[PDB]
């Protein structure tokens, strides 16, 4: 909705497209001015030069005005390969993004929007594409002391896919990105070598849910 | 080359410090280059034999030169002839 | 030697304005703050820090904000604050937000084309023969340019047709709670261009020997394309 | 100016030409757009400037080369810092060479705000808000990404450490 | 690179660096950005 808002509240989202826009018509209409310049010539209109001149001399002024127009127009021609080659690495760009984006997702951080990129959508401009991105971003953080591994025999375990994090009095794992606290247990983790090794470790319980149930 | 202006910078035109005196310091020497000892003289060589008389170390004028004699032909090739007063050259040759 | 530049809030918003000479000293000539990009004149220097707005050179930006006067600032470039850091501390989210942002890139401007001969020497036979005389100029910029035209064409080919089939959104509307009629294309307007592509649409805006060819794909066929990859996407 | 020179009668055929005059200047000026724009692309990746930390615990891991240092002036790291002397070691006319919209000293806070950020936060300042993380916690993450268990940064984190200082 | 690889680790091999990729640190010259990339190798092999 709040899209929707700024679209039609603004031009400063095509400002990026209408830039481009407004650059190649600037540019065409230069060069078609160059017309009435004289460069050169006794008189700018091409009939006119012809009209009141005698071959051998309307001969000299004529080639006096091709090689002005002549290099206006290989100008209009070098700034259009220019452009046109910019234009190309969008489109390259711009159906990396028309696919890209839109096929799959991007695990490429900030490629595809800001933050991590749920999915997107392209919506049809004049000259040019643009994309719609949805992305996520955590907005809310609360402190939470942490430590590397837990030693409970002498053994210290990891977690599988989650650091481990301690609100003070007791320890359990959660996701980095979301907080949901899970009690630690051996499901959720793996032991390799001697809890001596290790800079930070913390002394806890592990769970083994097969033991009270066996019991 | 429109009514309105958007906010932003442009750059209109070119400002130059305009100077305040001309100063002139041309050299001190007081003689002046002669040009009758070559004009107005007894005598030329033949046309395959000239002579580099060559001019070195005074103050020139030309002035003098466009009305005292109506000369036939005047061509003044590289050259302005009317602006040849304010100038220094180097080394200038007469032939003959 | 100096370019001057004049910094304008905008005409419709003031008529007052801050020449900067760009280079020369402030001394020069006739609030003329001394910067370090040239000599202000017709601005005040405030101590305070602001995002940028009308950018000057080294550092120093002009605003029509602080009754009203141009001031121009340092341009701090944001606010500095530490992310507390231990070795045992650590932060965790505990709520996430959703948001849209929008990236705009441009695909293809208008195929010109210039026929050499007639722009260079006009209608006349007699101008078009020294034209002549030069050979490969005419032809080659007729080739350049109708390359660009092609790209141009190309261009969209390559973003817009990367599906095989038009994919057509289902009628029933159970999308999980997720509105999308906006993006997606309504029956009732013409064309089959979506909402939000409408006021895409809306805010951007043989004549003498140049002519400006037709795109090889319509504005309404590149709206089904992006269309039916937004179809595809959703189903 | 360069075309015409000073005198006034130059200047005169030069307006017969055109806009040539003007479109040259006019492509000049979008060239250095670009290279301040370019700039800020490139180094304006960062909503708000982090700070450095002032506690140094870096998990075993030593950034005194590439972190800022407060002591030398100009706050460019020991390998920021010394780039320029290296690069320093290594109008006049018609031309001026107009100075960048960000100062040199501007583009070292972007870079010290990059380099705070990674330590501090991880991935996450780039996506949002950034999370302030353990440094060897972040690496073990990170080791998760490349198919390497993180126990593994864990267990031998003391001889990881030794490896990167030794390898900056 | 910046924003693909000082931001988060990226999976595309020798996108950064050489070989597998941990993370990357920006850096700033005149005119340049140079980037100090960390990456992972494996040292030695054991048939089996
Ligand atoms: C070159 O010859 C001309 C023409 O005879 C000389 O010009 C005359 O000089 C005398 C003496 O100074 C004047 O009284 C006359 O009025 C000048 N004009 C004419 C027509 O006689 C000139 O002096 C001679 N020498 C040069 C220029 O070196
Ligand atoms: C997570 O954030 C969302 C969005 O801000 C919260 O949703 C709002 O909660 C408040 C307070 O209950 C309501 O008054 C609003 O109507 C809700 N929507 C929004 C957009 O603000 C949600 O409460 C937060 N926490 C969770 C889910 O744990
Ligand atoms: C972790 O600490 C929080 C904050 O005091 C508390 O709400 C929560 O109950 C704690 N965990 C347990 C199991 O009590
Ligand atoms: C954390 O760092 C502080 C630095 O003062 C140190 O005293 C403490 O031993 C460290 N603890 C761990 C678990 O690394
Ligand atoms: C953790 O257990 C070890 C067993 O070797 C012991 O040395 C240490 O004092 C214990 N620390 C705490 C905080 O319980
Ligand atoms: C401007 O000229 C004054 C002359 O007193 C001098 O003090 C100042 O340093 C000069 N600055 C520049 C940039 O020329
Ligand atoms: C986490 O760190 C600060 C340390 O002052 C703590 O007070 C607060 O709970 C959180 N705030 C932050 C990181 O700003
Ligand atoms: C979706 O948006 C349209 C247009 O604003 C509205 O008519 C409709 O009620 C919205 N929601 C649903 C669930 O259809
Ligand atoms: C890092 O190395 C520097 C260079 O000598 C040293 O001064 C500093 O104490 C070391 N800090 C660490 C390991 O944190
Ligand atoms: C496994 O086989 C080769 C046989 O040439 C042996 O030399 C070595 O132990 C192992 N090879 C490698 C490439 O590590």
């Amino acid at each position: 909705g709040k899209i929707q808002d700024s679209l039609s509240s603004t031009a400063s989202a095509l400002g990026k497209l209408q830039d481009v826009v407004n650059q190649n018509a600037q540019a065409l209409n230069t060069l078609v001015k160059q017309l009435s310049s004289n460069f050169g010539a006794i008189s700018s209109v091409l009939n006119d030069i012809l009209s009141r001149l005698d071959p051998p001399e309307a001969e000299v002024q004529i080639d006096r005005l091709i090689t002005g127009r002549l290099q206006s127009l290989q100008t209009y021609v070098t700034q259009q390969l220019i452009r046109a080659a910019e234009i190309r690495a969008s489109a390259n760009l711009a159906a990396t993004k028309m696919s890209e984006c839109v096929l799959g997702q991007s695990k490429r951080v900030d490629f595809c929007g800001k933050g991590y990129h749920l999915m997107s959508f392209p919506q049809s401009a004049p000259h040019g594409v643009v994309f719609l991105h949805v992305t996520y971003v955590p907005a809310q953080e609360k402190n939470f002391t942490t430590a590397p591994a837990i030693c409970h025999d002498g053994k210290a375990h990891f977690p599988r896919e989650g650091v481990f994090v301690s609100n003070g009095t007791h320890w359990f794992v959660t996701q980095r990105n979301f907080y949901e606290p899970q009690i630690i247990t051996t499901d959720n983790t793996f032991v390799s070598g001697n809890c001596d090794v290790v800079i930070g470790i913390v002394n806890n319980t592990v769970y083994d849910p097969l033991q009270p149930e066996l019991d | 080359k429109s009514f309105t202006v958007e906010k932003g910078i442009y750059q209109t035109s070119n400002f130059r410090v305009q100077p305040t005196e001309s100063i002139v310091r041309f050299p001190n020497i007081t003689n002046l280059c002669p040009f009758g000892e070559v004009f107005n003289a007894t005598r030329f060589a033949s046309v395959y034999a000239w002579n580099r008389k060559r001019i070195s170390n005074c103050v020139a004028d030309y002035s003098v030169l466009y009305n005292s004699a109506s000369f036939s032909t005047f061509k003044c090739y590289g050259v302005s002839p009317t602006k040849l007063n304010d100038l220094c050259f180097t080394n200038v040759y007469a032939d003959s | 030697f100096g370019g001057v530049s004049v910094i304008t809030p905008g005409t419709n918003t003031s008529n007052q304005v801050a020449v900067l000479y760009q280079g020369v000293n402030c001394t020069e000539v006739p609030n003329v703050f001394q910067t370090r990009a040239g000599c202000l004149i017709g601005a005040e220097h405030v101590n305070n820090s602001y995002e940028c707005d009308i950018p000057i050179g080294a550092g120093i930006c002009a605003s029509y904000q602080t009754s009203q006067s141009i001031i121009a600032y340092t341009m701090s470039l944001g606010a500095e604050n530490s992310v507390a850091y231990s070795n045992n501390s650590i932060a965790i989210p505990t709520n996430f937000t959703i948001s849209v942002t929008t990236e705009i890139l441009p695909v293809s401007m208008t195929k010109t084309s210039v026929d050499c001969t007639m722009y260079i020497c006009g209608d006349s036979t007699e101008c078009s023969n020294l034209l002549l005389q030069y050979g490969s100029f005419c032809t080659q910029l007729n080739r350049a340019l109708t390359g660009i035209a092609v790209e141009q064409d190309k261009n969209t080919q390559e973003v817009f047709a990367q599906v095989k089939q038009i994919y057509k959104t289902p009628p029933i509307k159970d999308f999980g709670g997720f509105n999308f009629s906006q993006i997606l294309p309504d029956p009732s307007k013409p064309s089959k261009r979506s909402f939000i592509e409408d006021l895409l649409f809306n805010k951007v805006t043989k004549f003498n020997g140049l002519t400006v060819l037709p795109p090889l794909l319509t504005d309404e066929m590149i709206a089904q394309y992006t269309s039916a990859l937004l179809a595809g996407t959703i189903t | 100016m360069y075309i015409c020179g000073d005198s006034t009668e130059c200047s005169n055929l030069l307006l017969q030409y055109g806009s040539f005059c003007t479109q040259l200047n006019r492509a000049l000026t979008g060239i250095a757009v670009e290279q301040d724009k370019n700039t800020q692309e490139v180094f304006a990746q960062v909503k708000q400037i982090y700070k450095t930390p002032p506690i140094k615990d870096f998990g075993g891991f030593n950034f005194s080369q590439i972190l800022p240092d407060p002591s030398k002036p100009s706050k460019r790291s020991f390998i920021e810092d010394l780039l320029f002397n290296k690069v320093t070691l290594a109008k006049f006319n018609g031309l001026t060479v107009l100075p960048p919209l960000l100062t040199d000293e501007m583009i070292a806070q972007y870079t010290s705000a990059l380099l705070a950020g990674t330590i501090t936060s991880g991935w996450t300042f780039g996506a949002g808000a950034a999370l302030q993380i353990p440094f060897a916690m972040q690496m073990a993450y990170r080791f998760n990404g490349i198919g390497v268990t993180q126990n593994v940064l864990y267990e031998n984190q003391k001889l990881i450490a030794n490896q990167f200082n030794s390898a900056i």
